[PDB]
RNA sequence: GUGAACAGCCUCUAGUUGAUAGAAUAAUGUAGAUAAGGGAAGUCGGCAAAAUAGAUCCGUAACUUCGGGAUAAGGAUUGGC
RNA sequence: CGUGGAGGUCAGUGACGAAGCCUAGACCGUAAGGUCGGGUCGAACGGCCUCUAGUGCAGAUCUUGGUGGUAGUAGCAAAUAUUCAAAUGAGAACUUUGAAGACUGAAGUGGGGAAAGGUUCCACGUCAACAGCAGUUGGACGUGGGUUAGUCGAUCCUAAGA
RNA sequence: GAAAUUGUUGAAAGGGAAGGGCAUUUGAUCAGACA
């Protein structure tokens, strides 16, 4: 499969880049037919597909 | 089709080939004198064993500035190769010709390479970028490729002598 | 056959100056080598823990010994998967029942 | 035009080419001239390298400026197990050059000889020498009718002896083949000597003896292909010379219009045959003794393998040979000492040699320590051992 | 964040992970480096390289268009708690 | 002696094979050349007497087109760096997803525009050619979809100038 | 469907070029008269 438009799409939907966009990888048969973005609403709702969390930077020692 | 010079019955015969296919005229007349003669299963046998880096072509013609390895011992040679791409095209051809004697009914035990012969295709053509705007040509070297499998007054005085020889002993 | 056995492999001695942009690849075409001479199979598979035990410290950060657990399944390949141990010192070969 | 200034060559022509030589074990090219009103000794020996160490001694030589005072010099140290004799082979004089005429070998060869004639020996069915055997099967008429040829036509005799490689710490298994000269009794007595030790061996002590100045003849050390700069010691070109300065500048004149010969040119350095002569012997140590390294100023009991071993190559627990200064060819190579050709009396010969101490510390670092027991000593009791 | 700093060096957001590859480590190269003792003897020529280097304090000549020369030269100090 | 064309003639040769081409086969001529057999081929062509010329090539760093040796050779080495598994496929060092290791380090390898390009934007299908390795991928190939203004610009004003 | 150039098969020669002239040996091949 080639589900680079799909993470194009989820990272929109979502509002982060596409590095912080995870696709759950047993599910691709699911997310290679998500081609409008309802359908890419509808897996990021069911955990289909997730935000990742952000790296941290910490100041502690600053 | 008409192929080149044969001498071997063609109702014993199975035949296959292939036109211009992108792959190396040089690397691939090698190859084929390096069965051509042999057994089909020998053959066959041996063309796998090159993939796996076991035995070698041994290069006679075109090998101007090659490298030397230890197994061109087996056919008194010191340069040979593994020309991969053109092992490939030769195992499909040699497939198709065991496929057609097959169909034809013939011995598939007694079947041996009785003719394999190679010749150049029209080039593809391509450019290159040369130094101080220049263009120089960069073009390929496609082969024709075909094959076929086989089941395997006296004298007087002369007259004279011989009769007195005769009656002598 | 189907054996599993637990193995010490010292990388510090495969790695011996290599260059440090290579190392971490080159850990990887060893554990193929290694399981290759243990059980005598031309398919070797490695799990992604152990891609990430063997990164961890970076592309030259390679530890010197890794405890290696590697299993001959079914026309045979191997699987080498990690260990989980306080240290690699001081550890034999064993046979691990199944 | 001339050369505007003079200087040496660089090199020495009589050591072309430099090419690798054609075997590991290089050859005897000369024997000792034959002293016939002498008994029937053998001329040469094989051994192999182990090392090199440090020893300390007295120095007697009149007139000179450290007379009677203490020197440190370096020796090289040669593991020479007893070889065995296994077949003798004779030569006759022809207008052509001397020609082997027969050769008659031991009824019992060893597997250490027997892998010198495989390639493949896990292989083979070992039907080596299996119908020779046969000759001695009978009362021995064929062995005596041989044997009676090389009195009768032969002038010189040498015997085919090997090595008991399996008493070394190498890993090699196959033994080293050679001939040796002997010299000393008729043609007659030459043969019966050689009969009489068939399957027999002969020890290093035997052959040579304290403060004997011996001759080396080993391969050397290779390092592949070299450039001119190390091969031949040119001078280095300027650094503003471009396409490289380990170089040649100029390799020859318009005419003759050839590169000459004599030109330095880049190629192979090292692996070469080399004989180096006029080697004094320091000590003619033994295997079963304890205490090798010892002297008669030292006393304490350590053997002549430093602590940790040789590098490279192990222990020794044979007889062995302590030669001053340093000989051709690296650690675990076969080499073969040579008797001297001629009678050298020029003061450093005749000179009697007595060694007061031989280091034994170790070789893989900057040792402190010549024997464990002091060791323990200076540095009292670790954690280690409590 | 470090620091005088839009310097160099490390990181977050975001974006890439693209440039034919595999094996081996000869000579000669290109690029980056280190050298005992001597210290320009090299060379048309100190070319190249090395040495100096921030900040605080002390000290600073001939000459001069009195504005400079000047960071002249020459010395000391620097962490952590 | 040979070539293109022209007048006359041989009521000349020819699809039962003209011309051309190939032929270490034969014959004639000192030679330029001419004739025959065999193979290939398919529609026109020749002997003799005369007429006529854009009428004979080994070269001109000749013109156009085609093809070699060099040679499977020089080379495909700037911009720190890739690795494991799964999925897809006839086929995966290079496509997709996940995991890990890295880099650009806000005067960026980020996010927008002006000039210029003109559909390269997006989807589906697809790999002969192109992406100086590869390819199931693509700014490639085939077929379609997409750019919505009273307020953003043009339009209006004048500048050097025309 | 010519030549340069190339593959296969067949024949032959080859000690730092190959090619040529006169003469004959050997191999292969071939016309003419049987009056
Ligand atoms: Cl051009
Ligand atoms: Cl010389
Ligand atoms: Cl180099
Ligand atoms: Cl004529
Ligand atoms: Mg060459
Ligand atoms: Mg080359
Ligand atoms: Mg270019
Ligand atoms: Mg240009
Ligand atoms: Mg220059
Ligand atoms: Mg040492
Ligand atoms: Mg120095
Ligand atoms: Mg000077
Ligand atoms: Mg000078
Ligand atoms: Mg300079
Ligand atoms: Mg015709
Ligand atoms: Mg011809
Ligand atoms: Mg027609
Ligand atoms: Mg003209
Ligand atoms: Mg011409
Ligand atoms: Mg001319
Ligand atoms: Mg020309
Ligand atoms: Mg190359
Ligand atoms: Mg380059
Ligand atoms: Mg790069
Ligand atoms: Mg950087
Ligand atoms: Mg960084
Ligand atoms: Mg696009
Ligand atoms: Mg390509
Ligand atoms: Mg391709
Ligand atoms: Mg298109
Ligand atoms: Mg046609
Ligand atoms: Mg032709």
């Amino acid at each position: 499969a080639n589900l680079r438009t799909q993470k194009r799409l989820a990272a929109s939907v979502v509002g982060v880049g596409k590095r912080k966009v995870w696709l759950d990888p047993n599910e691709t048969s699911e997310i290679a037919q998500a081609n409008s973005r309802n359908a890419i609403r509808k897996l990021v709702k069911n955990g289909t597909i997730v935000k990742k969390a952000v790296t941290v930077h910490s100041k502690s020692r600053t | 089709a008409r192929y080149g010079a044969t001498s071997t019955n063609p109702a014993k015969s199975a035949s296959a080939r292939g036109s211009y296919l992108r792959v190396s005229f040089k690397n691939t007349r090698e190859t084929a004198q390096a069965i051509n003669g042999w057994e089909l299963t020998k053959a066959q046998k041996y063309l796998e064993q090159v993939l796996d880096h076991q035995r070698a072509i041994p290069f006679r013609r075109f090998n101007s500035s090659i490298g030397r390895t230890a197994q061109g011992k087996e056919f008194g040679v010191t340069k040979a190769r593994w020309p991969a791409k053109s092992v490939k095209f030769v195992q499909g051809l040699l497939q198709n010709a065991a496929a057609n004697a097959e169909a034809k009914g013939l011995d598939a035990t007694k079947l041996y390479v009785s003719h394999i012969q190679v010749n150049q295709a029209p080039k593809q053509r391509r450019r290159t970028y040369r130094a101080h705007g220049r263009i120089n040509k960069y073009e390929s070297s496609p082969s024709h490729i075909e094959l076929v499998v086989t089941e395997k007054r006296l004298t007087s005085r002369q007259r004279g002598r011989i009769a007195a020889q005769k009656r002598i002993a | 056959d189907v054996v599993t056995r637990e193995y010490t492999i010292n990388l510090h001695k495969r790695l011996h100056g290599v260059s440090f942009k290579k190392r971490a690849p080159r850990a990887v075409k060893e554990i193929k080598k290694f399981a290759k001479l243990h059980m005598g199979t031309d398919d070797v598979r490695l799990a992604p823990e152990l891609n990430q035990a063997i990164w961890k410290r970076g592309v030259k950060g390679v530890e010197y010994r890794l405890r290696l657990r590697i299993s001959r399944k079914r026309p045979l390949f191997s699987y080498v998967e990690p260990v989980l141990v306080a240290s690699a010192k001081g550890l034999q070969t064993v046979v691990v029942e199944e | 035009s001339h050369r505007k200034y003079e200087a040496p060559r660089h090199g020495h022509l009589g050591f072309l080419p430099r090419k690798r030589a054609a075997s590991i074990r290089a050859r005897v090219k000369a024997f000792p001239k034959d002293d016939r009103s002498k008994p029937v000794a053998l001329t040469s020996f094989l051994g192999y390298k182990a090392g090199m160490t440090t020893i300390v001694r007295d120095l007697d030589r009149p007139g000179s400026k450290f007379h009677k005072r203490e020197v440190v010099e370096a020796v090289t140290v040669v593991d020479t197990p007893p070889v065995v004799v296994v077949g003798v082979v004779g030569y006759v004089e022809t207008p052509r050059g001397l020609r082997s005429l027969t050769t008659v070998w031991a009824e019992h060869l060893s597997d250490e000889v027997k892998r010198r004639f495989y390639k493949n020996w896990y292989k083979s069915k070992k039907k080596a020498f299996t119908k020779y055997s046969a000759k001695y099967a009978q009362d021995g008429a064929g062995i005596e009718r041989e044997l009676a040829r090389i009195k009768k036509y032969a002038s010189v005799v040498r015997v085919l002896v090997h090595t008991q490689i399996r008493k070394t710490p190498l890993a090699q298994k196959k033994a080293h083949l050679a001939e040796i000269q002997l010299n000393g009794g008729s043609i007659s007595e030459k043969v019966d000597w050689a009969r009489e030790h068939f399957e027999k061996t002969v020890a290093v002590d035997s052959v040579f003896e304290q403060n004997e100045m011996i001759d080396a003849i080993a391969v050397t050390k290779g390092h592949g292909f070299e450039g001119v700069t190390h091969r031949w010691g040119t001078k280095k070109l300027p650094r503003k010379t471009h396409r490289g300065l380990r170089k040649v500048a100029c390799i020859g004149a318009w005419h003759p219009a050839h590169v000459m010969w004599s030109v330095a040119r880049a190629g192979q350095r090292g692996y070469h045959s080399r004989t180096s002569i006029n080697h004094k012997i320091y000590r003619v140590g033994k295997g079963d003794d304890e205490a090798n390294g010892a002297t008669s100023f030292d006393r304490t009991k350590k053997t002549i393998t430093p602590m940790g071993g040789f590098v490279h190559y192990g222990e020794i627990k044979n007889d062995f040979i302590m030669v001053k200064g340093c000989i051709p060819g690296n650690r675990k190579r076969i080499v073969t000492l040579r008797k001297s050709l001629y009678t050298n009396t020029s003061r450093k010969a005749l000179e009697e040699v007595s060694l007061k101490w031989i280091d034994t510390a170790s070789k893989f670092g900057k040792g402190r320590f010549q024997t464990p027991a002091e060791k323990h000593a200076f540095m009292g009791t670790l954690k280690k051992d409590l």
